[PDB]
């Protein structure tokens, strides 16, 4: 089903964070990495579409990072989607919806 | 002003700011109706801040006339040449990450800069930063910097990051004001210089070649440490770091956890992808909410029962047969133990607040004990496998199907080896001769609460001669 071999911790995103940016949030993984190398990406508003690159993911390690301080009263929520592909570009997981809430 | 660029006659906004996207931004900032409307130098002198991120700007030509700028944000644009910033000496903060900048020589005389964000550019040469002695924050990760000699005199730096070809950290020696350092994804093995940085509170050093952490011994103010993706084995030095609340040692070669036993302020601990077989040293770390122990050599996980504040736990890819020690951790919301030898999941009925339950590649044959875990939103039960106790061989051998769905109903085999058939509840084979074993598979989609998976597996049945 949708979970498949995904391993994702809950994401805490406090507003007005201290640098250096980008700051690591969580390290995502697909256990399909034991049968071959996995490459991670993220889509959604705040990632590939405007505002572009508020959230980025390190392709080899799965480290999801925030690139700047967030502001609750400006944007309170972000809907992202994590993707996992093999060396041949095939999706090894169904994309996972990740709801990030900007806390105090 | 001396060095400053000023317009002497009222000039159209689009003749000052030649970039089409920046001209439109400046029209709004200046309170004009069209980009052709004229402005005076007095108008341009009113602009002290500029939030111009994510606008498709290729050139900041014209920004030299904004003499009173103290804070700019041109991050997430297409800038290469930043020559217009050369004489804006009132600038205190610049956010300019995610551009195509290689030449930072125009920043050299911006002595009032206390904040400079340049991560995700094409910078190799940081020599122009050497005299920005008032800098408190400097971010340079996702660049091609191999030489940090220019950082040596930046003795007010509190927050620093750089990358991604640095081997030699010696230039950091006199930067004792440093509190938060991020040297991740470089080519660093030798962190001996870090012993001098006794005010460090956070050290992120993932994806390096570090095997010797003895330099960290006197960094007693460290509350956050990440050595994920290095070559660590001996972590004895960590016993000295009693202020640690967040520790990430995943993807190393660690076996001896005794040095972590007294780090009772720990709330998050990542130890996945190591060589750990003994977790008794973790017994007293009762403040832990997040613990990762995946990809180790674990069997006896009994000491985990002490960690009553755990809400997140990974144990996937181990040799665990008895999952019951996790059953008294009633705050658990996400549990991952795929690729183990677990058959009895009945104790998991006690994890009433469980949301994510991932248990594929185990020996689970019966989902009935999980039926009331209706708060589940993510579930994994694929690719189970086990071998039944042997039954006596006969020419018309029949075994009872034992695969049970969450409802208590038997799940019919998807496939049956050796031409076997199914008439509920029995699988029957009529064999032409004696064979050592037969087998069957199952594959059944299932949802518990809102979590959906395929409960599948392979059952091997030995036949005694």
């Amino acid at each position: 089903g949708p979970l498949g071999s995904w391993v994702i911790p809950p994401i805490s995103c406090p507003e007005n964070e201290k640098g250096p940016f980008p700051k690591n949030l969580v390290q995502i993984k697909s256990n399909k990495d034991k049968e071959g190398k996995v490459f991670y990406s993220i889509t959604g508003q705040g990632a590939d579409t405007p505002p572009v690159g508020v959230f980025i993911i390190e392709r080899e390690t799965g480290w999801l990072k925030v690139t700047e301080p967030l502001d609750r009263e400006r944007i309170a929520t972000y809907t992202l989607f994590s993707h996992a592909v093999s060396s041949n570009g095939n999706a090894v997981e169904d994309p996972m919806e990740i709801l990030i809430t900007v806390t105090d | 002003p001396l060095g400053s660029a000023t317009i002497t006659q009222d000039t159209p906004i689009n003749q000052i700011f030649t970039d089409t996207a920046l001209a439109e931004k400046m029209k709004t900032v200046l309170g004009k109706t069209n980009v052709t409307d004229t402005v005076s130098q007095t108008d341009l002198d009113q602009v002290t801040t500029l939030q111009a991120d994510r606008l498709g700007i290729k050139s900041i030509d014209g920004v030299e006339y904004l003499n009173n700028l103290t804070q700019i944000n041109f991050s997430n644009n297409q800038l290469t040449d930043i020559t217009p910033l050369k004489n804006l000496t009132k600038l205190v903060d610049i956010l300019m990450n995610n551009n195509q900048i290689a030449d930072i020589t125009p920043l050299a005389n911006l002595t009032n800069l206390t904040g400079l964000t340049l991560f995700n550019n094409q910078i190799t040469d940081i020599d122009p930063l050497k005299n920005l002695t008032n800098l408190n924050r400097l971010e340079l990760s996702s660049n091609t910097i191999s030489d940090i000699s220019a950082l040596s005199g930046l003795t007010s730096l509190q927050q620093l990051s750089f990358g991604n070809q640095v081997t030699d950290l010696k230039p950091l020696a006199n930067l004792t004001t440093l509190e938060r350092l991020d040297i991740s994804s470089n080519k660093v093995s030798d962190i001996s210089v870090l012993a001098k940085l006794t005010n460090l509170e956070s050290l992120i050093a993932t994806n390096n070649q570090i095997s010797d952490i003895t330099p960290l011994g006197i960094l007693t103010n460290l509350d956050e440490l990440s050595l994920n993706g290095n070559q660590l084995k001996d972590i004895g030095t960590l016993a000295s770091l009693t202020n640690l609340t967040d520790l990430d040692l995943a993807n190393n070669q660690i076996s001896n956890l005794a040095p972590l036993s007294g780090l009772t302020k720990l709330t998050e601990l990542k130890l996945g992808a190591n060589q750990i077989s003994n977790i008794s040293p973790l017994a007293g770390l009762t403040a832990l909410t997040n613990l990762e122990l995946n990809e180790n050599q674990l069997e006896d996980i009994s000491p985990i029962s002490n960690l009553k504040n755990l809400t997140y736990l990974t144990l996937y890819f181990n040799n665990i047969s008895d999952i019951s020690p996790v059953s008294s951790l009633t705050k658990l919301q996400r549990l991952f133990f795929a690729n183990n030898k677990v058959s009895d999941v009945s104790s998991l009925a006690n994890l009433t607040n469980i949301n994510w339950l991932s248990a594929g590649h185990n020996q689970i044959s019966d989902l009935t004990p999980l039926a009331n875990l209706t708060r589940i939103t993510q579930l994994g039960l694929n690719d189970q496998a086990w071998t039944n106790a042997p039954v006596n061989y006969k020419a018309n051998v029949s075994i009872p199907n034992t695969v049970k769905n969450v409802t208590g109903a038997l799940i019919a085999p998807a496939t049956i080896s050796d031409g076997g058939s199914y008439t509920e509840p029995d699988i029957t084979w009529n064999l032409p001769s004696y064979t050592n074993e037969v087998s069957y598979t199952f594959s059944q989609p299932v949802t518990i609460g809102k979590g959906t998976t395929t409960f599948s597996g392979t059952v091997t049945q030995p036949l005694k001669g």
